[PDB]
């Protein structure tokens, strides 16, 4: 099977549905080693984030319940949780190996190598989610400073309507907020997104769509 | 794709 | 596990919306031989209803697609063969789901209300194969899908009241069946439009426990019926 | 459960 029939058989899973094969069509176009066009590019994010988004959700439902009992139904809950998470771990490590072993490497411009250091940085978050171990630490710094590298570049590269600056803008905020609980710094990181971005105003509906989002946690996190 | 999916937008 | 865990464990699976893992904590509680309670039984049959229903849906995408692809042969074929995974997946699903049927809910079933459940459930299951295969095996497929609504129908006609919400969805599943895998609109409509009546004209046998399912079914039955007829 | 879900209604 080439890149092409791969591509073509990962566009098939997507429209099926069906997330697993849709990335693990689009993890072997990556293993090719080639960097990746930007629908290339576009498939395999879409294709994970369905992936870990699913475990993500249910590791959510799982531990709340396993919160709020007060039996042996909380140790079936606690081992249900843990389970989820070992899948959720191994979804996160096969994605932040891809990026250090092909997809950053490769990458040749800024907007690619901002996409991908975004993506480690979301990568990373998951981890530091269900990672509350002495090893949340590292987890959560390594989260930080390959957003902190996107957002750098982002800002020497980019434009403030981009929406790939407007997007890990959107992520870095929800980390201080959620993550380093510094909802200080996610509300001036989410509001000179969104001030700049008006100012400046493109050739539209993703970068404005964003910029909603933006306004929508500034409105939720402020009451 | 839309933003959501393309960036994987937390919320 | 111990059948009382295996269900705490579907509940959970249920919420945390892993279906398949629902799936399979439902199908070693009915393996292990006892009749399922109505719970219980509610919960096999939405965990197996989701997992069928994620590939009978990917299913119709994909034949869809190698339908409308005036090929281009290598991409037909491509959807061609990825239909083809996704109705050995969806094959394989039907016959657990009817083996357990056949082996131990069927059986099993001492009350009416359960076995007319079950014999829906195993025409539900053989229409969904019906769907999707032909034309050798087609004909004894869409015959046993027939045969298990039919003597489901006879038994709720002789013993359940027309409102009872089990007798109304064989009713409307029955009547689908008719439409869309026998091509007989006339013989749908007017089983439809029977068991529609028959409520219609017996409402006082309707108790506070389930009138809401009655009349949410019947609504069903009459949308049906005001489709197909235009 | 609903009506949609218990009895697998089509349609």
């Amino acid at each position: 099977m080439d890149k092409n029939e791969l591509v073509q058989k990962a566009k098939l899973a997507e429209q099926a549905e069906r997330y697993d094969d849709m990335a693990a069509c689009m993890k072997s176009v990556t293993e090719q080693g080639a960097e990746l066009s930007n629908e290339e590019r576009n498939l395999l994010s879409v294709a994970y984030k369905n992936v870990v988004g699913a475990r993500r959700s249910s590791w959510r439902v799982v531990s709340s319940i396993e919160q709020k009992t007060e039996e042996k139904k909380q140790q079936m809950a606690r081992e249900y949780r843990e389970k989820i998470e070992t899948e959720l771990r191994d979804i996160c490590n096969d994605v932040l190996s891809l990026l250090e072993k092909f997809l950053i490497p490769n990458a040749s411009q800024a907007e690619s190598k901002v996409f991908y250091l975004k993506m480690k940085g979301d990568y990373y978050r998951y981890l530091a989610e269900v990672a509350a171990g002495d090893d949340k630490k590292g987890i959560v710094d390594q989260s930080q400073q390959a957003y902190q590298e996107a957002f750098e570049i982002s800002k020497k590269e980019m434009q403030p309507t981009h929406p790939i600056r407007l997007g890990l803008a959107l992520n870095f905020s929800v980390f201080y907020y959620e993550i380093l609980n510094s909802p200080e710094k996610a509300c001036s990181l989410a509001k000179t997104a969104f001030d700049e971005a008006i100012a400046e105003l493109l050739s539209y509906k993703d970068s404005t769509l964003i910029m909603q989002l933006l306004r929508d946690n500034l409105t939720l996190w402020t009451s | 794709q839309g933003x959501l999916d393309l960036l994987d937008l937390a919320s």
